[PDB]
């Protein structure tokens, strides 16, 4: 099914699958640590519903058993949320656009402790995408790579199917870069630069899980969200 | 398992 | 700036020559939890001394300031230990070769709690390297990439590091083209290798937690050096 | 002061 796809159809299929940009309940009538965090986790919970249905549209994902679909999503859900936040924040230097009505700088991420550090990391990733001038067609490829890769080695011929699809996404990225007029040397370099960022996104997700499980105990908050966590517990 | 359900459709 | 000048071949030779030696464990009776922990933290502490001298021999790393060298090593030290452990365990399927006299299976990971999870993840990476037939020339390129990449987005100094990372990328492709791979096979293998670094990063973060937790519950003292590398992740 | 500092200069 997924092995069929034109490099151009791969892009357009991913572009069509893109989830919408949701709004928060942010009322600018200042917030507190509990209220600001309440907005963020409320927004993440609603985004999860769309991410699940977006994942079904990712080529090759439906060909996977339901047991492995759950596993790949349990491992990558926060990575996927972060790269999307970082993506829609590219044009807002020093700010994270959590929602069109929720644009925050690092000084307001101080409202929660330790969030300042994750904030700077998310800003640095966004600045890196701006420096590289990441294209939307490249972004949807990276996000689908995270979904299929982040869990691939926590999981026989089903793996080779995932790696076959991953190879095709890699072919797509190269196809885009060669179409942008990059030399063959520049294509390989850019491909490497994009994939090394996924290592930092994994790092932000790991630290994000810690900050998250911490306040599952601190007890200032969603059923689907509390259930995504225990998988990383 | 909520995620299992939302994937089941 | 000299790292930039080198040919792909000179980069490989410079990295192979920098390779640290395989150390031995202090071993020899069957393992308790506290004895297992002691052997591993003792081994890791001695490897740290050699890693620091290997890092200075990684082309372009001496061109960085001392503050940046510290930061990059503080962020990547466990990743570097892990990819090395994974590499030398390639011809020992189902086992982890911490040392030539310290070959462990996952059943021996039960001696310490939460150790089994990292064990299976490490064994999975080694099984992935073996399935890809990872070459030693490719391995040394990946390990130096970890050193230069892992802490780069937590800092004019980036540009140099990024230029060195691009040079290592060219070296990886050069090795694959030399191996007879077609252009498509080259960028596919390049992607497969670099995506593994995302999992090595994941294993490192879980290892930091596990190391910090059994530190606060104080069964074996850790060396001050290891304690300082660990406190940097807080 | 860090031990890591010392080992990098030596
Ligand atoms: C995990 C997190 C709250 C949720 C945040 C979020 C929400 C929506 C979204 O699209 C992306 C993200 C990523 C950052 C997340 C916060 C990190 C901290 C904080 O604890
Ligand atoms: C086993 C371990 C991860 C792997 C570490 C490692 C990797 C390569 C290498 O050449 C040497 C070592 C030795 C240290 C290893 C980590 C230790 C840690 C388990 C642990 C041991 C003692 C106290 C707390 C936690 C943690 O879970």
């Amino acid at each position: 099914l997924a092995l069929s796809l034109t490099a151009d159809q791969m892009v357009s299929a991913l572009l069509d699958a893109e989830p919408p940009i949701l709004y928060s309940e942010y009322d600018p009538t200042p917030f507190s640590e509990a209220s600001m965090m309440g907005l963020l986790t409320n927004l993440a919970d609603r985004e999860l519903v769309h991410m699940i249905n977006w994942a079904k549209r990712v080529p090759g994902f439906v060909d996977l058993t339901l047991h492995d679909q759950v596993h790949l999503l349990e491992c990558a859900w926060l990575e996927i949320l972060m790269i999307g936040l970082v993506w829609r924040s590219m044009e807002h230097p020093g700010k994270l656009l959590f929602a069109p009505n929720l644009l925050l700088d690092r000084n307001q991420g101080k409202c929660v402790e330790g969030m300042v550090e994750i904030f700077d990391m998310l800003l640095a990733t966004s600045s890196r995408f701006r420096m590289m001038n990441l294209q939307g067609e490249e972004f949807v490829c990276l996000k689908s790579i995270i979904l299929l890769n982040s869990g691939v080695y926590t999981f026989l011929e089903e793996k080779d199917h995932i790696h076959r699809v991953l190879d095709k996404i890699t072919d797509t990225l190269i196809h885009l870069m060669a179409k942008a007029g990059l030399t063959l040397q520049q294509q390989h370099q850019r491909l490497a630069q994009l994939l090394l960022i996924l290592s930092h996104i994994r790092h932000m997700s790991n630290k994000g899980m810690e900050h998250l499980y911490s306040m599952k105990c601190k007890n200032v908050l969603s059923d689907l969200l509390l259930e995504m966590l225990d998988a990383h517990r | 398992k909520i995620l299992h359900r939302l994937l089941q459709d």
